[PDB]
């Protein structure tokens, strides 16, 4: 149960990276 | 003394700058 | 505390006699011990055979007793095993083996007395640290 | 329109969301190999005989470890510096007992990170930038090379490289202190100066700029909405910052030139970390931190201890305990 | 031809015992008077078999095969010792010395590691009576000693040992100690093993022999922490005989 | 354009002042080699091993066969004096040339002579100067061969009877051997070219290298670069600097490992034992001592269950036990007499260890390359008494450090060369910022 | 029922004399003329049933016998403890300094 | 392993409660525009 | 030790190897003399 918890949190961080890179707030000039 | 010789040697370089600048050469 | 004549008074032989060294001889000997012996014997141990050390009590149970100037001078000439049963000049530095241990070549007789005197004095100064190893560092 | 020219054009394109490039062509596969092997082994690898004494060490979550204690464990001392790819093992079981994943991960990783550094040069050229961001990154890259490759080379074994784990990292640095005394080594001290100093200048520069933001917002909104990405005008008043900081110390201890300031910010930590990387790398060949053990003695010859001797007592305690079943002879010469 | 170190190094051949030619169907005759030593005895395992535990009553567990995970580090070699002739014609080999142990760990299905001290220490092995010649039908049967896989200085991962180490679970200061007795008190086992050596080849001229061996012994018990498994080793051997 | 702290960059297009900078700097090199040898000889006590004396240059001269006899004993110090004096004197002549060309000589060479003048962008002239220097180096390599074969030989730590100066009459020519080393894995038990372990292969490889260098020199005099090379490279002074910084970095790294692992062209007689050697020596030392007391070293089970003194490598070879199991690829003259075909031979161990090998083992275990920055010998926890740091650590560490900064210098100047060649080394043209003319990524 | 057999042995003569069947060979440095030669002989020819058996080692010179007699009272014998004599531990028990 | 039984719910809420708070705030931000 | 005929120059030779270091220092005297032009 501890193993599943660690891998779950790790996997959520990877998903988050995917969203943060590809579904970011596009930076727009002024 | 080894402190004697490394004094005559260490003064050489700065003496070259000194002579050249008070004779006003290509520095 | 300081390096007094009591400290510097060590046994000359097993009969009972004593010689009193000078500060000069002592610092002389320490210096030659570093040149010729500390690579194996730093601190009074023996790196290449730690079961044998330079503690005065160990030397006194050596055959030929070695806890005196003469024992030690002799050992530096014609070393033996601890029971005196075999000469070991071929694998231990000594004047007899100075062809194969070149550092022993320039050791005069008085150099030997200094070295031997340092060996006997140091345990009087450092106590257990002499020959005790890393436990006492 | 030529097929290879088309491929060369996509490879080096500046329109890809993530730049590939020629360095990226090595980086991508090598980092995926290292990453995928690391994640699998961190979760599920069985115990590894790191010191070659048939004393396996459990590193993975499934074998009783948590996040803090887990590691991918270094390859066996029996292997030394020998190359241990999977195909040199009789079986994956053998490879796992003997530590083969550690080699796969660190060699792919070092390659891929080296290319990461090349990639930074390369995108800078395609964008018309100056080129030296990659020189900055070479400080951490060198540091990774030191703990994963150089130190194992000098000591003769990947079993003494840094574990890929949090507690394994600590084991590494404790045993390093006992065998080298990194703390008394000047190149580590510059590392500390590099890293303390960089955190300091990080905070200063951040506090000085924030202090001198030009009022562009109300109290109800984040000051951050006063900068618009790509605006031409600076967003703070460097003369107000210089006037503040010059008075806090004195005038000529404070920068008025933003280019010198930012170069200084780059140079300080990069250089201190270069040194600390070189410290690991030179203690790899046993040129160790200063030794002042028994350097002060009294007039009789008594040892008068110093803080350096107390350090030595600690170092001795680490020495006699580490790898407690692995030494048969009195000197731990590697 | 016999090879040099630099021919062998890194091949794995160093772990292989010498082989005899298939032509070698001789007989080495034994002068009951004269005495003989074994100059070299070499044992190469090829197969590690471990006995399972069958859960319930006399369901008689089997010997199941295992994967070697410790590589080409298993052979015994340079073993030497008296080869005697007894009153009754039997030959008895008494081991004296040699590289006569190797630690091995093998892996059973499911992943369990089984370490063992593959050994013939103190081997005494004896033919049938009235040998008079060693031949491709001669059998040596013997027993040997299997000391603890770890010796007395071994420290377990929490600092506990037999001739050294802590005597308690120092990380659990006020735990009840009786549950921990078996882990806290290390003991040193010394068991017996059995070997059969079957000569299948003989060079009458040279006095070399080779063949096949089966031995049975116990695996490591982790200084009494858990119960051992019975192991069976199969492999090939090589000896050379010399007049005393 | 350049600041005082980038002041040497002002010489890029002044071939005359740049010739002077190079020649005066070559004088500093020859000067150091000269003074330092004389400093080492002034301090040299012949009854002490060289490696107890902080000597790094004298061992280089001894290894070339001068000054020494059997076993590495020093027998005649006059060749060490000579090598220092000659270097020393020759530096004045380079220094003279160097300050002449930097201060008074023609500031640019091209007006004075079209032979010595160069423009960095002239691909033919640059390949021609490269051609000349390739030949010089070819000659240098053959000087090593000439010494080995016609002027005394070289020191051979492997020569039977303790090592000795030996003339080399059958150099290895077989390209399979010589280029075989270039193809060996750099990993353990393999060593790439750092494993070279006999002088025949050393001398043979240098014949090859000298021929290849002379042929390439001639090739590069007679050719101009092909179009694939022309389009692949930047052609500028700073770019050529960057290429050479890359190469010296690589070579520095190689030399690091060579002085750390190799005991043929760095004889341990002179340089002290390698790390692996000293570790193997300790296991030998205690095997010898315990066997003398009655221990059966082949049958002693150690705490882990592996042999206390002897175990098996992963490919089966009988090797020393304890942590030095990592060092079983070590080969050395005091230890090979105990090796048979299966690794270390138990009957040779039991019967044929000589005293000289006992002495050498003890000597090397107590002179391992461990010590402090302030030259306290040994592990970090040892007390002051022994003033020793192995030359092998001094040379390994120093050349690691230099190699690393030259790789940094390689990156520095390569990226700058690229940016200068395309014209944005000074920054981004506000009126033509390339990103502002690209589509956005999202 | 689980005892540490090395600790038990410390409660016998082993814990106060040189035990001819169990003690590591370095201990013979404690008395005069016993190490290395006689200590080598004594360890090789263990075990012994009484202390006095040491004198029936073939090869002793009469001076070796005399040395042993001067030291018989520093010797004891107790049952061989497997844990103290396996692994070659009578020659090297992992203790140095 | 003999781990603390309440570690799980401690962890689940430590993730869930703050994360949910941010998600509420973000979603109602996005639907202002 | 140097040949006896050169013994007089022992203390000069003990100082000689530091001289290349002194050329580095010298470039900074020169540049202070011209104002780091
Ligand atoms: C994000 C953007 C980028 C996109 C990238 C692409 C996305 C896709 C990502 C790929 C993710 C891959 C995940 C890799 C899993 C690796 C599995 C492994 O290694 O698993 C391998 C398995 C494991 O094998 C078994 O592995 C076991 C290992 O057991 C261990 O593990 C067990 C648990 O399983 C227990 O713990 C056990 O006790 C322990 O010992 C035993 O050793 C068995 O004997 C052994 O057979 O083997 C098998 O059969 C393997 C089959 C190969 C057999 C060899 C035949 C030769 C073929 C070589 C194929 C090369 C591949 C082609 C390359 C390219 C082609 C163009
Ligand atoms: C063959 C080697 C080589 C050569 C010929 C050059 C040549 C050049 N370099 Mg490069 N460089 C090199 C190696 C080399 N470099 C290395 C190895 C690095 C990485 C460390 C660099 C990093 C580098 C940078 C960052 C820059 C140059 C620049 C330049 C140009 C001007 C340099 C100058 O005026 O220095 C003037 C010399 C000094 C200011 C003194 C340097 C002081 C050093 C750092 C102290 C070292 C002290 C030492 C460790 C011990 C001291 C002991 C004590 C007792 C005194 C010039 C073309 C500049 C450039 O881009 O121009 C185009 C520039 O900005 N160099
Ligand atoms: C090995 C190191 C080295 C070398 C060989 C050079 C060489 C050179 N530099 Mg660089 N430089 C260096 C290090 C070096 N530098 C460092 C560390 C810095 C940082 C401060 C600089 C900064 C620098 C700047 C800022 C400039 C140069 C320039 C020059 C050139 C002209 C100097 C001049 O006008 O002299 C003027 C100086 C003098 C007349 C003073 C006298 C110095 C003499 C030569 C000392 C010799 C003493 C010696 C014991 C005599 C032996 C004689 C005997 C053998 C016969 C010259 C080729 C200049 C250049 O490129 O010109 C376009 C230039 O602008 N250099
Ligand atoms: C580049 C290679 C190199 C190497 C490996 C050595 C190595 C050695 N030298 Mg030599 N030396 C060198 C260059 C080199 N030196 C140069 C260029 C000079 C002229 C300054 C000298 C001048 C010199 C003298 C005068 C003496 C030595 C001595 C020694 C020994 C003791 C070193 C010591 O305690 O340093 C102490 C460590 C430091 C000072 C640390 C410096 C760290 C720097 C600042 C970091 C640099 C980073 C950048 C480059 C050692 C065997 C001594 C000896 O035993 O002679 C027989 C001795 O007395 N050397
Ligand atoms: C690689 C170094 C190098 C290079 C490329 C040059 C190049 C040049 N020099 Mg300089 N010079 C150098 C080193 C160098 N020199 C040195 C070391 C000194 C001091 C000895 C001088 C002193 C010097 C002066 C005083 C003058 C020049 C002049 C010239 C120009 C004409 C040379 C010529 O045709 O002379 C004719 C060439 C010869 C007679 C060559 C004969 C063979 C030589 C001497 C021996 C070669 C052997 C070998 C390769 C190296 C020595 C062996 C040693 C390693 C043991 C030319 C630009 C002249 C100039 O431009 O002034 C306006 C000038 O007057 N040079
Ligand atoms: C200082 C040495 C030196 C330098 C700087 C050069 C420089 C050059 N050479 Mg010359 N060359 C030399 C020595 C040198 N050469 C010698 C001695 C020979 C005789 C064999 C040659 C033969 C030669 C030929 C025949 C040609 C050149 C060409 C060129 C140009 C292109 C180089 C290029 O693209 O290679 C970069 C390298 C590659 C593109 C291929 C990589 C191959 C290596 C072996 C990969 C291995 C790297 C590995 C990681 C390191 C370990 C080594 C491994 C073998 C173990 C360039 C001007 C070309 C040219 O235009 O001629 C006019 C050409 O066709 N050179
Ligand atoms: C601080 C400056 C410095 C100093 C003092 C040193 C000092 C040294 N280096 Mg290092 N080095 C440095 C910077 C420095 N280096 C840098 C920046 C790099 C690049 C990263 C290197 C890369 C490097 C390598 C790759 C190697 C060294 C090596 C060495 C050592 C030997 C040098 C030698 O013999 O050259 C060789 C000399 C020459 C090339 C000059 C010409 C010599 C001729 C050809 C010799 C002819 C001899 C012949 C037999 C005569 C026979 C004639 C017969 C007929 C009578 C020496 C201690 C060597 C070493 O020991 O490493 C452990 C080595 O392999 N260095
Ligand atoms: C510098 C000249 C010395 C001096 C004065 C001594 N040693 Fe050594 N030592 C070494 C070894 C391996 C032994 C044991 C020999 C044996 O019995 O097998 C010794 C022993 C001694 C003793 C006797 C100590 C005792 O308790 O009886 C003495 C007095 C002694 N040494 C003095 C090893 C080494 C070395 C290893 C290379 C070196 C060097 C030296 N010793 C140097 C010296
Ligand atoms: C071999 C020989 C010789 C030669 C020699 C020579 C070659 C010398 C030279 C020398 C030199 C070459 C010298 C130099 C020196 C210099 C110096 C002494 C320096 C100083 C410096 C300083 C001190 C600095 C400072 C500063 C400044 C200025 C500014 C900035 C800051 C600072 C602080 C850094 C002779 C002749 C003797 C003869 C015999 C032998
Ligand atoms: C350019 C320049 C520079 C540099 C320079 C240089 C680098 C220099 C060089 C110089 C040199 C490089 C010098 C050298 C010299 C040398 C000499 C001058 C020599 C002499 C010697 C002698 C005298 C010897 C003698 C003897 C003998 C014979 C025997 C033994 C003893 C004796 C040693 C005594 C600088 C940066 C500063 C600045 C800028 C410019
Ligand atoms: C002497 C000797 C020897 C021999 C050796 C030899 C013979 C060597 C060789 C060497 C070699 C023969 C080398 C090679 C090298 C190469 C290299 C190092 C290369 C490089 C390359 C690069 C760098 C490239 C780059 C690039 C790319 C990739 C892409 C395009 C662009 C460019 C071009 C940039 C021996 C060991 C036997 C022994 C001892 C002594
Ligand atoms: O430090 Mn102490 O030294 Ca380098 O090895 Mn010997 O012991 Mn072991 O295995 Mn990793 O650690
Ligand atoms: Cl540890
Ligand atoms: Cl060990
Ligand atoms: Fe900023």
């Amino acid at each position: 149960m501890e193993t599943i918890t660690y891998v779950f949190i790790f996997a959520c961080i990877i998903a988050l990276f995917f969203f943060a890179i590809f579904f970011r707030e596009p930076p727009r000039i002024t | 003394a080894q402190l004697t010789m490394i004094a005559m040697i260490g003064i050489a370089g700065p003496m070259i700058i000194f002579l050249l600048a008070v004779r006003r050469g290509n520095l | 505390a300081e390096l007094t004549p009591e400290v510097l008074t060590v046994p000359l032989n097993s009969e009972g006699k004593t010689i009193t060294l000078t500060e000069k001889q002592y610092l002389e000997g320490k210096r030659l011990f570093q040149y010729a012996c500390a690579s194996c014997h730093v601190g009074g141990i023996t790196k290449t055979n730690p079961s044998l050390d330079l503690r005065t009590e160990t030397l006194a149970l050596a055959t030929p007793p070695r806890d005196n100037i003469e024992g030690l001078v002799d050992y530096m000439k014609n070393p033996t095993t601890y029971d005196g049963e075999q000469e070991i000049a071929e694998v231990h530095p000594s004047l007899r083996s100075a062809d194969i241990f070149p550092k022993m070549r320039n050791l005069t007789e008085k150099d030997l007395v200094a070295i031997a005197g340092h060996i006997l004095v140091e345990p009087k100064i450092l106590g257990d640290k002499w020959g005790g190893g890393k436990v006492y560092y | 329109a030529n097929l290879w020219e088309r491929f060369c054009n996509w490879v080096t394109s500046t329109d890809n969301r993530l730049y590939v490039g020629w360095f990226g062509v090595i980086m991508i596969p090598t980092l995926l190999a290292a990453t995928i092997c690391f994640v699998i082994a961190f979760i599920a690898a069985p115990p590894v005989d790191i010191d070659g004494i048939r004393e396996p060490v459990s590193g993975s979550l499934l074998y009783g470890n948590n996040i803090i204690t887990g590691a991918v464990v270094p390859s066996s001392n029996a292997i030394g510096l020998h190359f241990y790819p999977i195909w040199e093992a009789a079986s994956l079981d053998e490879w796992l007992y003997n530590g083969g994943p550690y080699q796969l991960i660190i060699f792919h990783f070092l390659l891929g990170a080296s290319c990461y550094m090349g990639r930074q040069w390369e995108l800078s050229y395609r964008l018309g930038m100056r080129p030296w961001i990659c020189v900055a990154y070479s400080a951490p890259l060198a540091s990774a090379f030191a703990v994963f490759l150089i130190y194992p080379i000098g000591q003769g074994s990947f079993s003494d490289g840094m574990p890929l784990g949090i507690s394994g990292t600590f084991n590494f640095m404790i045993v390093f202190q006992a065998e080298h005394n990194i703390l008394m080594h000047p190149f580590h001290q510059l590392g500390v100066a590099g890293v303390f100093g960089g955190a300091l200048f990080c905070a200063m520069h951040g506090s000085l700029v924030t202090s001198s933001l030009i009022r562009e917002t109300t109290e109800t909104e984040s000051a951050n909405y006063g900068y618009k990405f790509g605006q031409e005008e600076e967003t703070y008043n460097i003369v107000a910052a210089h006037g503040y900081f010059g008075r806090l110390i004195f005038q000529y201890a404070s920068f008025n030139n933003s280019r010198s300031l930012h170069f200084f910010l780059a140079a300080w930590p990069v250089v201190g970390v270069w040194f600390t990387a070189l410290g690991i790398s030179t203690m790899a060949f046993n040129l160790n931190g200063f030794n002042f053990n028994h350097s002060v003695i009294d007039a009789k010859g008594n040892v008068i201890n110093t803080w350096a001797d107390i350090i030595n007592r600690a170092n001795l305690g680490m020495e006699v305990m580490h790898e407690r079943n692995a030494h048969n002879f009195p000197l731990d010469l590697a | 031809q016999t090879l040099t170190y630099d021919d062998i190094v890194g091949t794995g051949l160093a772990n292989k015992c010498p082989t005899l030619d298939d032509t070698a169907r001789g007989a080495y005759p034994i002068d009951s008077s004269q005495t003989y030593r074994i100059a070299r005895l070499c044992l190469q395992p090829t197969t590690f078999l471990v006995k399972e535990e069958p859960k319930n009553k006399r369901q008689e567990a089997e010997f199941v095969p295992t994967k070697l995970v410790t590589r080409e580090t298993t052979s015994l070699d340079q073993i030497q010792g008296e080869l005697k002739v007894n009153s009754d014609g039997s030959l008895t080999f008494v081991e004296e010395d040699g590289i006569d142990f190797q630690p091995v760990t093998v892996q059973m299905a499911g992943g369990e590691r089984i370490p063992l001290l593959f050994t013939v220490k103190n081997l005494v092995a004896s033919t049938q009576p009235n040998v008079t010649s060693i031949t491709t039908s001669t059998d040596f049967k013997g027993e040997f000693n299997v000391p603890s896989y770890r010796t007395a200085n071994f420290l377990d991962p929490k600092g506990r040992g037999l001739a050294s180490g802590y005597d308690s679970a120092i990380a659990l200061p006020q735990a009840k100690e009786e549950e921990l007795a078996r882990a806290n008190v290390k003991r040193f086992s010394l068991t017996k093993g059995q070997i059969s050596l079957n000569v299948a080849k003989v060079d009458g001229r040279t006095g070399e022999i080779a063949g096949t061996f089966e031995s049975e012994q116990l695996s490591d018990d982790d200084m009494g922490a858990h119960e051992p498994h019975e192991v069976k080793i199969q492999g090939v051997f090589y000896a050379s005989i010399e007049p005393a | 354009g350049f600041a005082w702290w980038a002041g040497n960059a002002r010489l890029i297009n002044l071939s005359g002042k740049l010739l002077g900078a190079h020649v005066a700097h070559a004088g500093l090199i020859v000067f150091w080699a000269g003074a330092m040898t004389l400093f080492e000889l002034a301090h040299f006590i012949p009854e002490k091993p060289m490696y107890e004396q902080g000597l790094i240059l004298i061992p280089h001269i001894a290894t070339l066969g001068w000054g020494v006899g059997p076993g590495g004993e020093v027998v005649d110090t006059f060749p060490f004096f000579v090598v220092g004096v000659v270097h020393l004197i020759s530096s004045a002549v380079l220094g003279f040339g160097g300050v002449y060309h930097a201060i008074r000589g023609p500031e640019t060479l091209e007006e004075y002579s079209s032979f010595f003048g160069y423009d960095w962008k002239d691909k033919n002239k640059m390949t021609t100067i490269l051609g000349f220097h390739l030949i010089v180096l070819g000659i240098g390599a053959l000087l090593l061969v000439a010494k080995a074969m016609f002027f005394g030989g070289l020191y051979d730590t492997w020569a039977p009877g303790g090592g000795d100066v030996r003339v080399i009459t059958n150099p290895t020519l077989d390209p399979r051997v010589i280029f075989g080393y270039l193809l060996k894995s750099p990993f353990g038990g393999e060593g790439w070219i750092v494993s070279v372990n006999n002088l025949e292969d050393v001398v043979g490889g240098h014949i090859w290298i000298g021929l290849i260098c002379i042929a390439g020199g001639i090739w590069h005099i007679l050719t101009t670069p092909f179009g694939w090379a022309r389009r692949a490279f930047i052609w500028s002074g700073e770019a050529y600097l960057s290429y050479s910084l890359g190469a010296l970095s690589m070579m520095g790294f190689i030399a690091t490992c060579f002085v750390w692992f190799n005991n043929t062209v760095y004889p341990s007689e002179f340089y002290g034992p390698t790390g692996p050697e000293a570790s193997q020596a300790q296991a030998m030392t205690f095997l010898i001592r315990d066997q003398k007391l009655g221990a059966n070293v082949g049958s002693a089970q150690g705490p882990t269950g592996l042999g206390k003194y002897l175990m098996r490598s992963p490919t089966g070879e009988i090797i020393f036990g304890g942590e030095t199991m990592r060092f079983w690829d070590f080969r050395g003259p005091w230890l090979e007499p105990l090796r048979g075909p299966n690794g270390l031979d138990l009957n040779k161990i039991k019967n044929d260890i000589q005293p000289w090998q006992e002495r050498r083992a003890a000597e090397y275990m107590t002179h391992a390359p461990l010590g402090s920055l302030n030259s306290v010998g040994g592990v970090a926890t040892e007390i002051n008494s022994v003033n020793f740091v192995s030359p092998r650590s001094w040379l390994a560490t120093s050349h690691f450090v230099l190699a690393f900064f030259f790789l940094v210098g390689h990156l520095w100047h390569a990226g700058r060369a690229r940016a200068a060649a395309a014209g944005f080394e000074k920054g981004i043209d506000r009126e033509s910022e390339p990103v502002l003319s690209m589509p956005s990524l999202d | 029922e689980l005892v540490n057999v090395v600790d038990e042995k410390l409660g016998t003569a082993y814990g106060e004399k040189i035990d001819l069947n169990n003690t590591n060979i370095a201990a013979f440095i404690q008395y005069r003329g016993l190490y290395p030669t006689l200590a080598k002989l004594i360890v090789k020819n263990a075990p012994y049933e009484s202390v006095e058996d040491v004198l029936n080692i073939p090869g002793l010179t009469e001076r070796q016998k005399q040395i042993l007699r001067e030291n018989l009272e520093h010797f004891t014998v107790t049952e061989v403890e497997t844990a103290l004599v396996e692994g070659g531990d009578r020659y090297n028990n992992g203790l140095y300094k | 392993m003999e781990v603390n039984q309440l570690g799980l719910i401690a962890t689940a809420l430590f993730v869930l409660v703050p994360s949910v708070f941010l998600i509420i705030l973000y979603v109602q931000t996005e639907s202002q525009q | 030790k140097l040949p006896e005929a050169y013994a007089i120059f022992d203390p000069l030779v003990d100082v000689l190897p530091v001289i290349p270091v002194l050329f580095l220092a010298l470039a900074f005297v020169w540049q202070a003399a011209v104002g780091f032009r």
